[PDB]
């Protein structure tokens, strides 16, 4: 399963760690021998915003 | 604006959103020296200051 | 609209699975329950070469809280009594007590 | 109360010594004994030279304290408890305020 | 911290406090606020609480702002909207003063919390144990006798003498 | 297996499932203990927050739970249960009934006192 | 300068303190507090500590119906990133624990026949969020976790700082409680002057048995009981 | 003044008396010249990703429209091209 940028599994019911600092199509979970990733791996498309909120000036003053 | 950065694969998630924020109320359209704000106040006493 | 309740029983035969959002259910091994009888309450195991069914029941408010479970098309709807089960799968991580102190010299 | 059941959760401390038994030749090291505190109570305060009542005034007619006095029960254990050499031990004092639950008004 | 605060609405003096070095320091208490010395030992202040429309403990998984987390003091099984936050806000406040509670007593601290300004975090609040503090008042539905502390002066209001009091902006 | 359950599961039933892809779908619902499945037999099918049901009490309130639970079934006896799929198995709306116990109404007569 | 706390209590009203601390790094730390000693350590090692939890419900008890915002896993993956630095064969309580064994075995002076799992869950049941009782296995994370998200949220801005200089969040520390405070403190410190008067007479030497129990008589009547005095 | 050893100060300010002939309207306008202008003046949000293809990274800013900056604090293209790939980057 996958939440993020990151993938869980099914049968250890949890993730791995980055799958680029460690071999890339060769993962599996941290403490049990139960390999679902089967080299297919995400793909990593997160999208953050700074909501504008500390950047202060006059022509902030005139939005609120 | 828009431009795209690439990166090794060791270093890991890092600030993103904090990554642009701090620099750029330390980052400058024109620098002008020790000095911030120009007020123009009330005339008093025969002079405009 | 209106809608009665058909069926209602003595004993409550269902559980729940509350392991969290998207447990994709691999169903290689299908387990079983363990009674209770307090009321209402059970509990389960399940075995796997690496891998054990732990969950048990709320005893804060299980029976005092009780789900049903409905069914219908007919479109007449029938009572099925439901009790909710917690549970937090385990797996082998043992054998970490062999050696735990300074056991080598340990006269510190 | 409040105390008596402060003291309640304690578990089993120890306090160990040099005697030996007879691989874990030095591993039991000696008696697995135990001390804990189960009750503790003032009562009430009194002054003899049988017990009889003070007054609480008296007592500061005499320009001393409100002495109170103070007990203290101690529960043995060694070797999960197979001989509990119980001793019940005072304290000495402990003053109580005016018009409260331990003292006479 | 040395000047008075509007928060302090019936619980110390404003008035009593030393001229000089103590000032803003030492200032005693109101005339009938009262300290609570032992808890609601009930334990059904949750055994209907999940009956009246609260979701159970370990079965859901929300937290944040978007719920209010019904935190008993201490415990937690509770989380709601506020669109049953600010029914269980006063319904308790029905049936505490209503005699059909063997389980509710009339010593009791629930304060609310709504999801507004973005200011404190959204909840619906339980306390009531050692060291809690109270001020009486009169709640207006079935006026009787009726216990606050400083926690719910903030969500919910007081009137001063039943002239001010006006439609649906006071409760006490 | 450690604990004293006192004992382990033979009596099952059956689930009415058609496996039909209108449609026969579960149907959970949450409500106390202290309830009408003894005293009263029939609740509405409703909108969200669509009733104020009659018993001595006089209120139970169905609401509405959309914006989870995997679903077990004890088919045959000696499983004691499985995990519902038709390829986990959703479901459409659930129910969480709670009891309008209200609040005396607009009185601003005595006591507001001139 | 982010942080939120708890003063939780013991059901004998002898308190603690177990603040947060907010890392500008993407970890965050406790604090606890002893005789005069703060003790910061990271959170994951006594988050996951209580009951086993190492599956998706270390993260879904964050938000689980709002996935959808972009402060979380952005910041939930650096501090979890911030603890499989430390040990990555690290994956059950009895594992986790383990390492109290390096650290706790000679701060909340145990004894030497007690293996660390007798005396890890105490070194963590005395210190942190007790008003949650004992066998609060369910009831650390739960609270922990609602702990956690309330701090993410107050460096995210959908909070506000709290007055603690006001009745907003007052108590009283009666006088009579905290009187009955001290004799929970200095009963157990007559009781940490007999087991400092027997060793001081088995190493000096010549301490026959308490079986004898007049051992006892010599032993607890040499120290003064000057709880009174 | 008369104890702490003045020197950078809190509250930096000096008077500047201006001529006899310089208006009303022309002189603000050059104080708008004068006013240090942050970078972060222009800009209605930051939307910033993490990507992967090799770990990628596309920052997408967005700004106000052109009339304000240039209104509001008189400056615009003249160094907001040469702030951006010569001082930000
Ligand atoms: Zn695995």
């Amino acid at each position: 399963s996958v939440v993020g940028s990151l993938i869980f599994c099914l049968d250890c019911g949890d993730l791995l760690e980055n799958p680029n600092a460690v071999l890339g199509s060769n993962v599996e979970c941290s403490q049990c021998k139960a390999i679902y990733p089967k080299s297919q791996f995400s793909n990593l498309k997160v999208v953050t915003t700074t909501a504008d909120d500390a950047f202060p000036s006059s022509l902030r003053a005139k939005k609120s | 604006c828009e431009f795209k950065l690439e990166l090794a694969a060791d270093t890991e998630k890092l600030l993103m959103v904090n990554i642009v924020e701090e620099i750029c109320r330390k980052s400058i359209i024109r620098q002008i020296p020790h000095i911030d704000r120009c007020v123009h106040p009330e005339p008093e006493n025969g002079k405009r200051v | 609209s209106e809608i009665e309740i058909e069926s209602v029983q003595d004993q409550p035969s269902v559980a729940v699975g509350s392991f969290f959002k998207g447990f994709r259910a691999p169903s290689d091994t299908t387990f079983d329950l363990y009674k209770k009888k307090e009321k209402d309450e059970f509990v389960l195991h399940g075995e796997n070469e690496r891998l054990e069914y732990e969950g048990y029941t709320d005893s804060s408010s299980q029976a005092s809280n009780q789900y049903v479970v409905g069914l219908f098309n007919k479109k007449s709807i029938q009572l099925y009594k439901a009790p909710v089960l917690v549970s937090k799968v385990v797996s082998k991580s043992s054998k970490n007590l062999r050696g735990p102190k300074i056991k080598s010299k340990s006269d510190t | 109360g409040l105390l008596n059941l402060g003291v309640k959760d304690i578990g089993e401390k120890v306090i160990f010594d040099g005697k030996p038994l007879n691989i874990s030749n030095s591993g039991y090291l000696g008696n697995k004994l135990s001390v804990s505190v189960e009750q503790v109570s003032i009562a009430k305060p009194m002054s003899n030279d049988v017990e009889r009542k003070v007054y609480p005034s008296e007592s500061r007619q005499r320009l001393t304290s409100y002495r109170g006095k103070l007990l203290l029960k101690l529960k043995w254990s060694v070797n999960n408890g197979e001989e509990n050499l119980f001793e019940v031990r005072d304290c000495g004092g402990l003053p109580v305020m005016l018009q409260s639950n331990r003292c006479h008004l | 911290v040395r000047k008075l605060l509007p928060e302090s609405w019936g619980f110390l003096c404003p008035v009593h406090t030393p001229d000089g070095s103590p000032c803003g320091l030492l200032n005693h208490f109101a005339h009938k606020c009262r300290i609570s010395t032992q808890q609601s030992d009930v334990s059904r202040i949750p055994s209907i609480l999940y009956s009246l429309g609260v979701a159970p403990a370990s079965h859901t998984f929300a937290a944040g702002p978007s719920l209010c987390c019904v935190q008993i003091d201490g415990k937690i099984i509770g989380w709601v909207s506020h669109e049953q936050g600010k029914i269980i806000a006063d319904t308790l406040r029905y049936w505490k003063v209503e005699g059909k509670t063997p389980g509710l007593p009339i010593d009791l601290e629930i304060g609310y919390v709504p999801p507004s300004t973005r200011g404190q975090y959204p909840g619906l609040y339980l306390f009531g144990g050692h060291s809690r503090m109270l001020r009486p008042v009169r709640y207006l539905p079935l006026d009787k006798e009726d216990i606050v502390g400083p926690f719910e002066q903030v969500y919910m209001n007081i009137a001063v003498t039943p002239q001010e009091i006006q439609n649906n902006v006071h409760t006490h | 297996s450690i604990p004293d359950g006192f004992k382990k599961c033979k009596h099952l039933k059956n689930f009415p499932l058609n496996g039909d892809n209108k449609q026969q779908q579960v149907w959970l619902i949450k409500f106390p203990s202290n309830v009408d499945i003894s005293k009263l037999k029939s609740l509405p099918v409703d909108f969200e927050s669509s009733t104020t049901m009659t018993i001595d009490k006089h209120d139970y309130k169905i609401m509405d739970d959309t914006d989870n639970m995997t679903l077990l079934v004890p088919s045959e006896s000696k499983e004691s249960l499985k995990i519902a799929s038709t390829a986990p198995l959703q479901f459409d709306k659930v129910f969480s009934v709670s009891e309008t116990a209200k609040i005396p109404a607009i009185d601003y007569s005595k006591v507001r006192v001139p | 300068h982010y942080g939120i706390q708890i003063r939780s209590v013991r059901p004998d009203q002898t308190s603690q303190t177990n603040v947060l601390h907010y890392l500008n790094d993407g970890q965050v730390t406790f604090r606890f507090s002893w005789r005069k000693n703060e003790y910061l350590v990271p959170v994951v090692m006594i988050l996951k500590a209580l009951c086993h939890t190492s599956d998706r419900e270390i993260f879904d008890g964050i938000i689980g119906n709002d996935v959808k915002d972009s402060f979380l896993t952005d910041r939930l993956e650096l501090l979890l990133r911030g603890f499989k630095k430390r040990y990555p064969h690290l994956q059950n309580r009895t594992q986790v624990l383990q390492y109290l064994g390096d650290k706790f075995r000679v701060v909340f002076q145990a004894s030497p026949d007690q293996s660390d799992l007798e005396v890890g869950q105490e070194v963590l049941d005395r210190i942190v969020l007790v008003h949650l009782g004992k066998d609060g296995s369910q009831d650390k994370f739960r609270m922990l976790l609602f702990m956690i998200r309330k701090l993410y949220s107050l460096v995210a801005g959908e909070c506000s700082p709290d007055n603690p200089d006001a009745t907003q969040h007052q108590e009283v520390l009666l006088g009579g409680f905290l009187y009955g405070m001290i004799l929970k403190e200095k009963i157990d410190e007559y009781l940490q002057n007999i087991i400092a008067q027997v060793r001081m007479d088995i190493n000096r030497g010549m301490a026959i048995n308490f079986k004898d129990k007049r051992y006892m008589s010599r032993v607890l009547m040499r120290v003064n009981e000057n709880i009174g005095s | 003044i008369v104890m702490t050893a003045s020197a950078a100060i809190k509250t930096p300010q000096m008077t500047l008396p201006i001529w006899n002939d310089v208006s009303d309207e022309q002189a603000d306008t050059f104080c708008k010249s004068i006013s240090k202008v942050l970078l972060s003046e222009v800009i209605d949000k930051v939307i910033v990703t993490e990507t992967t293809g090799a770990r990628s990274y596309v920052i997408h800013m967005r700004f106000f429209d052109n009339n304000e900056y240039s209104e509001e604090y008189d400056v615009s293209k003249e160094e907001l091209q040469n702030v951006i790939s010569n001082q930000f980057i």
